[PDB]
């Protein structure tokens, strides 16, 4: 079974 | 170090580390043999942004450091790119 | 860490890199090097205020963030010509013509 | 079959792009066939978090034009285990473009394909105007290089 990359639902953030 | 001069069409001169001025590969080129490069047809608002380029490149390359963008107006986009299309940079 | 700057007088432009530690007398040293005048002929600006021999170039005002590779601050010079120093003159590089029609919105 | 390409390995890496660049970014994920996938963009200066796996492959482009990017300074960035649950950080760049291809990008931005012939530029300067960043033929020259080595 073929598991792809996925993203969670949440806020990104800043770099500084 | 040890330094070139950049004569652009209007007679701005430009001085450069010999090392940044062989990020030319034009300039490599015509040094490389076992100093004054006269440049009559890239004009100083040209040549200048060249300069910044060399120091740029010499600063950015092998640099795990966040790399800014290297800034071209609109207005001297053409003229840049013939100069580097030239300079072999 | 370093300045990236421009020392200009008239026609001449001279690229160099300092560290923001270094003094305005270590960069006249450089200048003497390239162009063979000692420190004591020289005056360096910052924009049209003479900077000190002693302090740093970052107590100048030069500071790294802004004064990098692809955006270099400019240092005024001016030369002491036998016995006095001349004004403080930068001429401007070439104007960029007008942009042609397919490059405009 | 392909030499580029993700390994199914079903093995969790939590993984954060960083976007240090002032481009709008685009995560391309090869699958497990070689073919690049789009993901989410990233607006410069953001960071997010990822749900990937070890022995993926990750490459990065600007969004908008396909410019090429770099990952922790190279081509390509493959997740790894987490060690002591710390994510594995993928700080994406531009690269040093050379002066002639920073160049091409600012003229391609400001003039429409059709009209690059109209441009009064040297004739060899029209071709690398039409040559346009591509992630295929990038991968196509990854590949041959990798087989020199
Ligand atoms: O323009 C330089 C450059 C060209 C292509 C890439 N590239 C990103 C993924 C694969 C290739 C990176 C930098």
């Amino acid at each position: 079974e073929a598991l792809a990359p996925y993203i969670p639902m949440d806020d990104d953030f800043q770099l500084r | 170090m040890m330094y070139v001069k950049l004569i652009s069409s209007d007679g701005h001169e430009f001085i450069v580390k010999r090392e940044h001025a062989l990020t030319s590969g034009t300039i490599k080129a015509m040094l490389s043999g076992p100093n004054e490069v006269n440049f009559r047809e890239i004009p100083s608002h040209v040549l200048s942004k060249v300069c910044m380029y060399f120091t740029y490149k010499v600063r950015y390359t092998n640099s795990s450091t966040e790399i800014p963008e290297f800034p071209i107006a609109p207005e001297i986009a053409l003229e840049l790119l013939m100069a580097a299309n030239f300079l072999d940079c | 860490m370093d300045v990236f700057l421009m020392i200009r007088r008239h026609k001449t432009t001279i690229f160099t890199d300092a560290k923001e530690s270094s003094t305005v007398f270590e960069l006249k040293r450089i200048v003497e090097g390239i162009l063979k005048r000692p420190p004591d002929e020289q005056r360096l600006y910052k924009d049209d205020q003479l900077l000190d021999d002693g302090k740093t170039l970052g107590e100048c005002g030069f500071t790294s963030q802004t004064a990098r590779p692809q955006a270099p601050a400019t240092v005024g010079l001016a030369f002491r010509a036998d016995d006095t120093f001349e004004a403080l003159c930068i001429e401007p590089f070439s104007s960029p013509p007008e942009l042609p029609d397919v490059m405009k919105p | 079959r392909p030499v580029l390409r993700s390994v199914n390995s079903r093995e969790p890496s939590q993984v954060i792009f960083c976007n240090r660049s002032p481009r709008v970014v685009l995560p391309v994920w090869l699958n497990f066939d070689g073919e690049p996938q789009p993901y989410p963009t990233l607006p410069p200066g953001t960071g997010r978090r990822i749900h990937s796996y070890r022995g993926h492959l990750w490459l990065f482009r600007d969004a908008g034009t396909h410019d090429g990017l770099l990952v922790n300074q190279t081509e390509l960035f493959v997740p790894s285990l987490n060690v002591d649950g710390q994510p594995i950080f993928a700080n994406i760049t531009l690269p040093v473009y050379t002066l002639k291809e920073r160049c091409l990008q600012v003229v391609r931005s400001l003039v429409k394909p059709e009209n690059y012939r109209r441009l009064d530029i040297v004739r060899s300067l029209y071709e690398d105007l039409e040559d346009h960043p591509n992630v295929q033929k990038d991968l196509e020259r990854l590949t041959q290089e990798r087989i020199a080595h």
